[PDB]
């Protein structure tokens, strides 16, 4: 499988809303769980970001697909944003399950600036 | 006056603390976190070719699935127990499949796609966790095994002498290049994508390592002597004296506290949490060799004997009677 990240660029100002889609894409098993990871611009270390407060993500099971929407956009935002899909797997007995990590998005370059 | 060395290109892949980083007898060299609390775990940035581990007293493989009372044998292996889509242990052709659509890995080396593979599970359903597991490659199966077990020895001859002596044991096994393991390879979290050319593989033929000295290349000054009948007995020898993680002081009935050290994260019954920790002048680091050992030997042919030491050569002295190893190198394979 692979997941489809949208957008690859996104140039914001200050205060405005960005959402960031994910699709799984040709996967034999269900989204499980999911995360999202960010190298900012300044640094070369992907880092855990912590869904809350601005950021906010949607996560459709369903049609395996998930969403983080950030809203009033700072310009600490300012990076590539990789979201990653979690698959399962079901030990031949159980009632345990353990985590599977799976593909990763190619990214989302987002930049925000102020006003000039 | 110039004090450089046309040998330190060639010669950088025997810089095994620099390039490893970590032990090789035993690998514990990184600690990552999972679920707050901190376990050991391998960490060499080269594969140990040949390296497996024995487990004492008992018949099971140490690729055989964990003992969860299902499919391989109780009281089981070092291997991840049968899950449901199997993960481990794969094939290269099931593992280029599964990684098909995506292009860097779909065309990594065996070793590496394994290592990568492995790092694809998930410690203790902890999503942004450092903590992955090492692996074993088989050139025979062409199988990748995913280990469960990230301890390397545990074996006091207090408990595990005659090979479990007691009345209540569970697990006594080292680390060993036993004939058994020479197509195996072990392989931590960490092995490089470029292995095949910044670590040793291939044993060198009519070659001696030596220090460069003066414009030439002269004996290695401090050498220690082994009988070894063959090349795989000196290679032995080598991995046996090299970069050792393991807790050397080591315990008797297993605290909490040790079972960690050994490298150790699951009882079974959960995960092993210590409640006081590591504490006081400890550092947390008096057992990472950062690949500091006798991780090297001069095998002589002709004498049947392994001359072992413990200083990176930074030469190789042309002679007829020598081939050059190293713990990391093949067991048997001579280039």
């Amino acid at each position: 499988a692979w997941v489809d990240q949208t957008p690859r660029t996104a140039t914001k100002e200050t205060g405005e809303s960005l959402t960031i889609n994910c699709v799984l894409r040709d996967a034999s098993f269900e989204l499980k769980d999911t995360g999202w990871y960010r190298t900012k611009l300044g640094s070369t270390n992907e880092q855990s970001i912590s869904i809350g407060g601005r950021y906010v993500e949607t996560v459709n099971k369903g049609s395996k697909s998930f969403s983080l929407r950030i809203s009033d956009l700072r310009v600490e935002d300012s990076g590539t944003y990789k979201c990653q899909a979690f698959y399962s797997l079901l030990l031949r007995d159980y009632n345990y399950s353990l985590l599977f990590r799976g593909e990763k998005g190619a990214g989302t370059a987002l930049t925000v600036k102020a006003a000039a | 006056n110039y004090m450089g060395n046309p040998w330190t290109e060639y010669m950088a892949k025997y810089d095994i603390e620099e390039v490893h980083g970590s032990g090789i007898r035993v690998d514990l060299g990184e600690d990552a976190e999972v679920a707050g609390t901190q376990y050991r775990l391998p960490s060499g940035k080269c594969p140990v070719f040949g390296k497996g581990i024995i487990i004492e007293n008992s018949n099971t493989t140490f690729l055989t699935p964990v003992a969860t009372g299902n499919q391989y044998l109780k009281d089981g292996g070092f291997a991840f127990p049968p899950t449901e889509p199997l993960m481990s242990p794969m094939t290269l052709d099931e593992m280029r499949h599964f990684y098909k659509d995506n292009k860097y890995v779909k065309n990594l080396d065996e070793l590496t796609l394994c290592s990568r593979h492995a790092g694809n599970m998930i410690p203790d359903n902890d999503k942004n966790s450092n903590y992955k597991y090492p692996a074993v490659y088989d050139d025979k199966d062409k199988k990748c095994h995913i280990l469960y077990i990230a301890a390397q020895e545990n074996n006091g001859p207090r408990y595990c002498n005659k090979d479990e002596s007691k009345r209540n044991s569970m697990f006594c096994f080292r680390p060993a290049k036993d004939i058994s393991f020479q197509n195996y390879t072990y392989l931590s979290k960490n092995v490089v994508d470029n292995w095949e050319k910044v670590c040793p593989r291939k044993n060198l033929q009519n070659a001696k390592f030596g220090l460069w000295v003066d414009g030439n290349c002269e004996d290695i000054p401090h050498v220690n002597e082994f009988p070894a009948i063959d090349l795989f007995e000196c290679n032995k020898l080598v991995f046996e004296l090299s970069a050792s993680d393991q807790p050397k002081q080591y315990e008797q009935h297993l605290t909490d506290y040790e079972k960690i050290k050994e490298g150790f994260k699951n009882k079974n019954a959960s995960m092993i949490k210590s409640a006081f920790l590591p504490t006081g002048a400890f550092k947390a680091d008096r057992y990472k060799s950062h690949g500091k050992g006798y991780n090297w030997g001069n095998y002589n042919t002709e004498t049947q004997k392994c001359e072992i030491f413990n200083v990176k050569p930074t030469c190789l002295i042309n002679n007829s009677s020598y081939i050059a190893t190293t713990a990391l190198s093949h067991p048997i394979e001579v280039e």
